[PDB]
DNA sequence: GCATCCGTGAGTAGAGAAGCACAATTTAACACTTTTGTCAAG
DNA sequence: CTTGACAAAAGTGTTAAATTGTGCTATACTGGGAGCCGTCACGGATGC
């Protein structure tokens, strides 16, 4: 619906713009995680194949990425509306 | 679903263009400048 | 129209009239392609003479 | 009760029918739209200002609002001359022109009065603003771009229902 | 079929300015509920977007500053309204909608005659021109303040009639 | 508060059960009390006579008796439970071999037969239905004349519908007569000698009519045999099939001598013997006995036609609109009529299981499958146009519902075959259909009503009462007589003044064949028993109807049955003397079997003591919801201890106030402009009549959800709905239930829904969002029941239905149903429309406060303001004099029954107004009050107006004023007077079923359409206006382009431009620029479809791709 | 639940015109309060008219004097235009004398002076004399309320003397308007806009106050029981 | 009726053309947030809010208040539609 | 020329009755490594 | 930052039952079934 592809767009600005506060490989590492480059979730090896590192190295950058976001969405509160 | 011939549609008057004096006089002195 | 007082311009009449008098039929084809009795607008057969006159035809 | 139910029914069929005319009148005359100001032509029509009447067999004047409405908002095709005012060729014609002509013709000065029209005009695809004349919403000349073969569907196709069919 | 659209019954809008209707402030929220979303997140009566059209989901959550944001969002706007059957141009004319209490379109008493409209149950449909063309086209072109004079006869059309001519004849 | 009756003519009969139409048909056609040697043939008896015994030949299936059974449910049961009312049907057969003798009897189970209530509907798949009765031309014999031929006439043979063809009998201008079967013309002189016809017998029984009979001369076909003519007609009829004798004589049978496929009908047998002189044996053209055919009615028809076409004596055309020649067929034929087509369907599969063989142990039950006939019964009774959802909005609406004649349904008219003959007033309408109720628009004419004393007999043609009047006297003796009986006789009318028993008038007013004529009383034959017989009952019940125009009366009337019913319902002030008898046959309200003592009064039961001694109880109907959502209850309207009558009114029904009709509410009404509020049709009413609860009516909407089983499992119906907070979830109890009680409004749970989701990995955005919060995705979504917008109110009931409950016929894959009722109690707003009885209905635009209304000197404000520019054009004054009688009877606490055409009268009326001044000014004298300065001013410009009569007193002048219904008024705005007196009454005004609470909608984005993609349409579907193509004239004549293509594209079917719309909206940002509609790739996909190659150019005639790359290969 | 008291807030042009708003009223208060005043103000203002004029050698007053273009009539009408305020609460009744002689446009200001007598329109026209013509004029000005026709009071000091209508009334108009209002969730509620034109003997302002004092004043009167 | 709706149609030839105009302009004020007005602050359109008098925020109703200033220059074939765009940025860089 | 059958069209909203044998193909229950995902080590 | 370590989670190769597709029944049987016509005028063709 018109509504459901609103949202949609207003969900990738806000993770867009929420994703900027990160750095520029640990970024993209979310990105490449979650697919959203290429719309596919990209295993820890194949990721690792583009960075060169090793499985468990994404894990520590991929979760330490995660948890920064969390404390940047408690103090902006930006995006809780987009998931009920 | 296009714009009908008529009205504001009709190509005698739709291709009418809107500019003030100010922003039409920097286009003036843009062409005499260069 | 007149009989139960409604008023209505001529012109709006004449716009519906001039699109039953649009087409024609051709009597004698002269020196073109077209058929006797084929029935088109008034406006292209109109148009094709002014070319056959331009040329001689 | 006969003629009552006579005439509910009456009603019922004509609308359809009143409808029916409407539609057919929209889609001989939706695509002609004032597209030019001036087609140039040279044509135009003669509409009387007398008609012939059978119980004394003679010209009788036209009923007023039959003249207004084939004379007025029209453009003057040749210049004319009444009661001493002269109404310039290409001359809107005004509701208080009408009313000069209308004088001018009890007088016995003018029989017709010769007018640009849709019948003569040699636009394409539609009219030119000059044979159109008038918007009459706006009592002004037409406007290029306005769909008149749309609203002269709406305005014969709108009063069906109030004819007695 | 057409979205940004409703319909309801319309009453008598004495008090109406020729150039006014009178519409339900529930039905301009749905109509209007785009623009709405928009107002109330430039406010400070939702977060976001998303968040305000949770509020209006539920009547019961609607708060009373939505009501004062509808009005700004419908300033200068205008609607279409219709009633069938659209015999000629004039049955669908453009008005300045007035929010007003209730469910019933308030209808100025001049124009019915063009809408061959009267008030013993008729319905007409409301639209919501979107765009700068749109509203620019029904403010100027099919205001009914602009339309006056019948395009088929050159006659007035929006001219007094009924309890108008009879308390001027009196 | 006393009732004064005007009126001077005496009814000697009263009105007859105003359902009998409906329950009497169908009693006879069911015959389910008379005890089977008893029943006679009609109905489904003549139905099994007809169809058995089925002999295949040898095998014999014969009928003996039928049965019915008890209904498995009762009645409020089959409603809750979405049961049909139905009786289960059992045949006793018998099987007869005929080579062995031996005889097998048992009962076999037929199905069910959908059972009628008492007040004559049916409860179809719990769903209150009416069978509205059909009116067509009556089966027989009809002579038209040829419109092409001046001075030559068609003989018509008509069979039942679906019964036989249509025969044409046609002097051809060649000479021969022609008969027409199944569109094949063929010369009669054939068909004559197949059923058994010499040259002498034609010429001696038709030679006598010029030299017609020539014309029936072909020396061919008398020289060959009948079975070779039979033979050569077959050939005729079916060329190329193979002419067996066997097989020709078998079509010829079944094509005007099968009984069980030609059926004239008894009607249509009893109109053929009329016409022709001659007595039928049968209901078939012709008889086929000793091996050969015998003509029963081609001779009598042909010698008509040939003396109707030479002009004899006693010969004349038929009147196919006569309503001697239109015949009602009623529910019981309807239903017996589909029930022999279900047995004649039930009787080929006989057939066919008696070729298969087995006949060792073949019993009648294993021959029989009863599936065909039930579906036939079904079919009538779901999917008929005859069948109709019942209309109850009051008990009035279900009276007239069933009295509806339509002459549209199955085997009727349709309104492109409907030409002004059909829908027009025939003059044999006169006492027998009412020539005023009808539906204005395409309808008319079409569906119309039962007069109030007609009755349809046995043949289906509609009799009326008469009075009979020998020597010039009128008698007791009444007679009801059909339309072609009554142009026999001098008919004088009711009004007729009588000195007792006797015509008193030297000149009378009477009917012969329809036409008004002056006759001496000697000539008087018979006598109109009332007024009332010409009209139906909801015209009947508008009080000086001979004051109103017919177009007005008839809005009156219809709007009567749209009335609701209203918590202080008052009958009218001004009643016709109709309004017991419509609530006391409407079985709306609740009377005393017998004489007794009432035992016991509650809100839910009443328990009368009769005098034999026995308890009886009676449940009453409390907030039913009918089927328009108007609640029905039904309130006590008797006490503990008190003695009733056989008959006495025990508790009103809906829309009644003791045991009177009570559609509305008696208000005072001011016939006055009231500052362009009453503008065109617009009504101006008082906040008092909120403030008492006037106009105040309850509905009850019902709600309804199924937890389904799905294959990724089933739906819970519970109360943890996921992601909703305790306030959603406020109201619902443990089961998932919205509470009894609970006020519910828009968006709010009725009962909470989890459906399982489907399989489908998430976009990566939300993969990323849901890893952020740390919340796990559940498997359920919410998918719950909620309040529509613009709706709510109280929940009153909440019906749980689940599998395997006893007589829940839930479809397969539900396990339970939740049915949830929401009361709402609708007081008067801005937008409900409002009526009276004459046809003056508007919609409520202005609720003044009580101090700005005008008020009566004594200050009294009004309670509805009337513009008075309504009256002139409709000229329905009945409302005038129904405001004056009502202002006279405010004054003297009284009401009145003034009968149709016979009733209160102007000079009677004005001395009921002239005691009423005595009460309205009289009183002021003794309370010590002179006249009003305000006053003097009135009357002072009264005198100018010519109102009063100049030279008078203040007082006289007042009351000259008040004899023409007229009183000062005074402004509540200013409490200066109007300057020119008011028409000011009390008058009866209802509150319809249309109310802008049900009708006001809209709608931002919604559902669209599978492949148009456009929006849907209707509210209960949150649907789009529909812009159709005359609101798209209007914006070409307009001008508006962008206008119209943003509703061409953006808001209907562009589905990226409608995505992008929403987004830039809700951005703060311009729409952009529309694409193109995706109704149009659908018009050029499905145009290929075709296999027309339809390409879009650009201006260098290459081709466009519309389809985004999306459809190249 | 009471309403808050409303804003009066006041448009006055000049000295002869004003609109005076008061907003929010409770529904239906904006009609409780404009019609009285409006009838108060057409009614109760005090002011001054001439009741009263006489002119030499004229008998009636549908003649016409020789060398005058206005007839009798057109003098009397002009004379009714005449504002004139009185200085002296104590003072009641003046007459004012003009002596003129053509030719000559007689005005306002033509009059003799008087004593605490001041004529707020002297450019008011009255009469235009040719030469030859003279014009002998002694009005009589009183003090009153409201409008009172010539034959209901007929006034006359001397002989021949012509009542005339004496339009006491200050102000020359009044019209009230009220408008739907809100006030947050409340939309009953009345705005009452009243216009008052006035002859500038007393501002409009000065008009109102008087009207409400007096409508305060009756107020009073429902007190002291029998 | 809208406000000098007379005027507002006697300058132009077409009814339509006005309508184009307006329409334009329009979007002209919403893509530069009416930065690029010819109107004088006090001659601004404005709007009665509960918080206070704020700049009227339809930009249809600006644009027809322009036009009746005489400020604004309307025609065809003006200037380069690529030019105008990209030198009002210039100016109005929002 | 004319008579006849066929094809076309006829207002807008809204509101609502076969059974069995056997082969052939597919589904689903298993096991299996295989691959992540991860949590502790430096 | 790797590098082990784990228990899944996922892929994968068999094998079984469940499902699906196909062939075959030998007294003689040999041309169907439902419709079944209350509207009107209009072209346009299609032949007498
Ligand atoms: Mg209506
Ligand atoms: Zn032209």
């Amino acid at each position: 619906s018109p509504v459901d592809a609103a949202t949609q767009s207003l969900l990738s600005e806000e993770l867009e713009k929420a994703l900027s506060k990160l750095s520029e490989r640990e970024a993209m590492v979310l990105k490449l995680r979650k697919g959203l480059i290429d719309g596919r979730e990209h295993t820890l090896e194949e990721v690792g194949a583009f960075f060169g590192v090793t499985r468990e190295r994404i894990r520590q950058i991929e979760n330490k990425a995660l948890r920064k976001l969390k404390y940047h969405e408690s103090r902006t509160r930006k995006l809780r509306d987009f998931l009920d | 679903g296009r714009l009908i011939p008529a009205g504001t549609g009709s190509d005698f008057v739709r291709f009418t263009q809107v500019v003030d004096q100010k922003t039409l006089k920097a286009i003036e002195e843009a062409r005499k400048e260069a | 129209y007149r009989a139960q007082g409604v008023k209505l311009h001529d012109k709006h009449i004449e716009i519906v009239v001039r699109q039953m008098m649009k087409y024609v039929e051709v009597t004698d084809p002269g020196d073109s392609r077209l058929l006797e009795g084929q029935v088109l607008e008034k406006w292209d057969v109109e148009a094709l003479n002014e070319r056959l006159i331009a040329e001689g035809k | 009760s006969h003629g009552a139910r006579k005439g509910g029914a009456d009603t019922a069929l004509r609308t359809a029918d009143s409808g029916y005319l409407t539609r057919k009148l929209v889609d001989v005359t939706h695509e002609i739209v004032v597209r030019e100001a001036d087609c140039g032509t040279t044509n135009y029509i003669s509409v009387p200002l007398f008609q012939p009447d059978e119980v004394t067999r003679s010209l009788r004047l036209r009923k007023r609002a039959d003249i207004e409405a084939g004379l007025y908002g029209r453009v003057l095709a040749r210049e004319v001359e009444v009661l001493g005012v002269r109404l310039e060729e290409g001359r809107y014609l005004s509701m208080d022109d009408v009313h000069l002509l209308i004088k001018a013709a009890e007088a016995g000065e003018i029989q017709e009065v010769p007018v640009r029209s849709p019948l003569t005009c040699q636009t394409r695809y539609g009219v030119c603003q000059k044979c159109y004349g008038y918007d009459l919403s706006m009592a002004r000349p037409v406007s290029i771009g306005e769909a008149v073969g749309i609203v002269a569907a709406q305005s014969i196709g709108e009063p069906g229902t109030q004819l007695t069919m | 079929r057409v979205d940004y659209s409703g319909r309801s019954v319309i009453v008598v809008g004495p008090q109406l300015k020729l150039h006014q209707c009178g519409l339900p402030k529930r039905m301009a929220l749905e109509l209007f509920k785009p623009f709405l979303l928009k107002k109330m997140e430039e406010k400070g009566i939702a977060p976001n977007v998303k968040a305000a059209r949770r509020m209006l989901e539920r009547q019961r959550d609607i708060k009373d500053e939505v009501w004062d944001a509808l009005e700004e969002v419908i300033h200068g706007k205008v609607v279409l309204l219709n009633r069938a059957p659209t015999l000629h141009r004039l049955g669908i004319q453009a008005f300045q909608p007035v929010l007003v209490e209730g469910q019933s379109i308030q209808l100025h008493p001049l124009v019915c005659e063009a809408f061959n409209a009267d008030f013993d149950g008729d319905q007409m449909a409301v639209h919501v021109p979107l765009s700068s063309f749109a509203q620019a086209e029904a403010r100027i072109q099919m205001l009914s303040a602009h339309n006056l004079l019948s395009p088929a006869s050159g006659e007035p059309l929006a001219k007094p009639s009924r309890d108008i001519i009879l308390g001027l004849y009196y | 508060m006393e009732i004064k009756r005007f009126g001077r003519i005496r009814e000697v009969i009263p009105l007859p059960p105003l359902t009998e139409i409906q329950v009497e048909s169908y009693r006879r056609a069911l015959q389910a009390d008379v005890p089977p040697e008893k029943r006679e043939n009609v109905g489904i008896q003549a139905a099994f006579r007809e169809t058995f015994p089925i002999e295949e030949e040898g095998l014999v299936l014969d009928f003996l008796e039928y049965r019915l059974g008890e209904p498995p449910f009762p009645q409020d049961e089959c409603r809750e439970k979405d049961l049909t009312y139905q009786a289960p049907l059992y045949a006793r057969l018998q099987l007869i071999h005929k080579d062995t003798g031996l005889i097998k009897e048992d009962e076999v189970f037929l199905g069910h037969i959908p059972l009628m209530t008492e007040d004559g509907s049916f409860i179809i798949n719990g769903a209150d239905r009416v069978i509205v009765s059909q009116i067509h031309r009556s089966p027989g014999v009809y002579f038209t004349p040829d419109p092409a031929r001046p001075g030559r006439y068609i003989a018509s043979i008509i069979p039942l519908p679906k019964r036989g063809p249509w025969i044409d009998l046609e002097v051809e201008p060649n000479g021969v007569v022609s008969m027409k079967v199944n569109k094949r013309k063929f010369p009669l002189v054939l068909l004559l000698r197949v059923l058994g016809y010499d040259q002498e017998t034609l010429a001696r029984e038709l030679g006598a009519y010029g030299e017609l009979v020539q014309g029936l001369m072909d020396e061919s076909v008398f020289a060959m045999r009948p079975e070779e003519a039979l033979i050569r007609l077959f050939t005729l009829l079916r060329p190329g099939d193979p002419p067996k004798r066997d097989k020709a004589v078998a079509y010829v049978y079944g094509l005007i001598a099968d009984p069980r496929r030609y059926d004239l009908g008894e009607a249509g047998r009893y109109k053929a013997e009329e016409k022709l002189g001659i007595r039928l044996s049968g209901r078939t053209l012709a008889r086929f006995e000793d091996g050969e055919f015998k003509d029963e009615v081609f001779l009598p028809t042909l010698r008509y036609l040939f003396a109707l076409t030479a002009g004899v004596p006693g010969h004349e055309v038929d009147d196919i609109d006569h309503l001697g020649n239109r015949r009602i067929r009623t529910v019981g034929e309807l239903m017996t009529d589909q029930f022999r087509v279900g047995l004649a369907r039930l009787a080929r599969g006989v057939r066919e299981r008696m070729l298969m063989g087995s006949e060792d142990s073949l019993t009648p039950a294993k021959l029989v499958n009863s599936r065909p006939l039930e579906a036939a019964i079904r079919e009538f009774f779901s999917r008929s146009q005859l069948s109709q959802f019942k209309d109850e909005t009051n008990p009035l609406s279900s009276l007239r519902h069933k009295r509806r004649i339509s002459a549209l349904g199955p085997g009727g008219l349709t309104r492109e075959r409907a030409g002004f003959d059909v829908r027009d007033v025939h003059r044999t309408h006169y006492g027998r259909i009412c020539p005023v109720e009808t539906p204005e628009g395409a309808n008319i004419g079409l569906i119309t009503s039962l007069a109030a004393y007609a009755r349809v007999d046995e043949l289906g043609f509609i009799r009326t009462p008469y009075r009979r009047v020998v020597g010039g006297v009128v008698t007791d003796e009444v007679v009801y007589m059909t339309a072609t009986e009554e142009d026999r006789y001098t008919i004088a009318q009711a009004n007729t003044p009588l000195e007792g028993n006797r015509i008193a008038a030297e000149r009378v007013v009477a009917r012969r064949k329809g036409e008004p004529v002056i006759v001496s009383p000697e000539e008087v034959e018979f006598m109109d028993v009332s007024p009332k017989q010409v009209f139906s009952v909801n015209t009947n019940l508008i009080p000086f109807l001979e004051h109103d125009d017919a177009n007005r009366a008839l809005m009156g009337s219809n709007m009567q049955t749209q009335a609701v019913p209203l918590i202080r319902a008052q009958a009218p002030v001004v009643m016709t003397g109709l309004e017991e008898r419509v609530v006391r046959d409407s079985l709306a309200a609740l009377y005393a079997e017998e004489d007794g003592e009432v035992a016991k009064v509650d809100g839910n039961r009443i328990v009368v003591r009769y005098e034999d001694g026995r308890l009886v109880e009676y449940p009453l109907r409390r907030f039913y919801r009918s089927n328009q959502g108007t609640a029905l209850d039904q309130r006590p309207r008797v006490v503990v201890g008190q003695r009733v009558r056989k008959g006495d009114l025990l508790a009103d029904g809906p829309a009644s106030e003791n045991g009177f009709l009570a559609l509305g509410q008696n208000v005072l009404v001011a016939i006055m402009p009231f500052d362009g509020y009453n503008f065109e049709d617009a009504i101006v009413i008082s906040e008092e009549l909120l403030k008492r609860d006037f106009y105040t009516s309850i509905h009850i909407e019902r709600y309804e959800i199924e937890a389904r089983d799905t294959k990724l499992g089933p739906e819970r119906i519970t109360r943890d709905i996921p992601h909703l907070s305790e306030a959603a979830l406020r109201d619902l109890d443990e089961e998932g239930v919205v509470r009894i009680g609970a006020e519910v409004k828009p968006g709010d749970i009725l009962v909470g829904r989890t459906s399982f989701k489907g399989e489908s990995e998430p976009t990566p955005e939300e993969r990323l969002l849901r890893s952020i919060f740390g919340e796990k995705a559940r498997d359920v979504k919410d998918t719950s029941l909620r309040v529509p917008p613009g709706e709510g109110g109280i929940v009153v009931r909440t019906v749980r239905l689940r599998r395997g409950d006893p007589g829940v016929e839930l479809k397969p894959g539900v396990r339970e149903v939740v049915r949830v009722y929401v009361a709402q109690k609708r007081k008067l707003q801005v937008g409900d429309k409002l009526a009276n009885r004459h046809g003056n209905k508007g919609v409520v635009a202005k609720i003044l406060p009580v101090e700005d209304m005008p008020h009566l000197p004594d200050g009294t404000p009004v309670d509805v303001i009337l513009n008075p520019l309504g009256v002139p054009s409709r000229m329905n004054l009945g409302q005038i004099l129904e405001t004056h009688l009502g202002l006279a009877g405010y004054f003297l606490g009284q009401r009145y029954i003034s009968p149709i055409f016979d009733g209160a009268k102007e000079p009677e009326i004005k001395e009921l107004l002239a005691q009423a001044f005595e009460v309205y000014f009289g009183k002021r004298k003794g309370e010590g009050f002179g006249v009003d300065k305000r006053e003097v001013e009135v009357l002072r410009r009264a005198e100018k107006l010519g109102l009063v009569t100049p030279g008078k007193t203040p007082e006289e002048q007042l009351k000259e004023l008040f004899l023409q219904g007229k009183v000062v008024l005074y402004d509540g705005r200013t409490g200066e007077p109007i300057e020119g007196p008011i028409v000011v009454g009390q008058m009866f005004i209802m509150k319809l079923y249309h109310m802008v609470e049900d009708k006001m909608h809209a709608r931002s984005t919604g559902p669209y359409s599978l492949i148009t993609q456009q929006p849907l349409g209707g509210k209960a579907q949150f649907g789009g206006q529909r812009f159709g193509e005359m609101e798209v004239w209007a914006l070409e004549a307009y001008g508006a382009a962008h206008t119209l293509q943003e509703m061409l594209t953006l808001k209907s079917d562009d589905i990226e431009g409608r995505n992008a719309a929403y987004e830039a909206i809700i951005k703060g940002e311009d729409v952009p620029e529309p694409s193109v509609p995706e109704s149009f790739r659908v018009l050029v996909k499905e145009l290929q479809a075709l296999a027309l190659d339809v390409q879009t150019l650009d201006e260098k005639d290459n081709p466009v791709d519309i389809f985004e790359g999306l459809a190249s290969k | 639940s009471k309403l808050k008291a409303p804003v009066f807030t006041v448009r006055t042009q000049g000295r002869e015109y004003g609109e005076f708003v008061l907003e929010p009223l409770e529904r239906g208060f904006g009609v409780t309060l404009g019609n009285p005043l409006r009838r108060i103000l057409l009614s109760s203002i005090p002011g001054t008219a001439v009741t009263s004029v006489y002119i030499e050698d004229v008998l009636h007053e549908f003649s016409t004097i020789p060398g005058v273009k206005e007839d009798v009539v057109e003098i009397i009408l002009n004379l009714k235009e005449l504002v004139v305020r009185f200085l002296n609460p104590s003072l009641q009744t003046v007459t004012l004398l003009l002596k003129a002689e053509g030719p000559k446009e007689v005005k306002a200001r033509d009059f003799l002076p008087v004593a605490d007598v001041e004529i707020m329109n002297p450019d008011l026209h009255i009469a235009t004399l040719e030469e030859g013509g003279r014009l002998n004029m002694e009005v009589r000005v009183d003090r009153g309320v409201g409008y009172v026709p010539a034959e209901k009071h007929g006034i006359k000091d001397r002989i021949n003397a012509i009542p005339v209508d004496a339009v006491f009334s200050p102000v020359r108009r009044v019209a009230f308007q009220v408008e739907d209002t809100r006030l947050g969730q409340r939309t009953d509620l009345d705005k009452l806009t009243l216009r008052i034109w006035t002859d500038g003997s007393v501002t409009p302002l000065e008009a109102l106050n008087q009207a409400v004092e007096i409508l305060r004043e009756h107020l009073t009167y429902f007190s002291n029981p029998q | 009726a809208e406000p000098g709706i007379d005027k507002l149609f006697g300058m132009v030839d077409s009814k339509y053309r006005l309508t184009v105009v307006v329409a334009k302009r329009a979007q002209q004020l919403l893509r530069h947030g009416f930065k690029n007005t010819v109107l004088e602050p006090e001659e601004r359109p404005k709007m009665q809010t509960l918080e206070g008098l704020f700049d009227d925020p339809n930009a249809v109703t600006w644009a027809m208040k322009e036009l009746l200033t005489g400020r604004l220059v309307f025609g065809e074939n003006l200037v380069p539609e690529d030019r105008l765009q990209k030198e009002m940025e210039r100016l109005y860089p929002v």
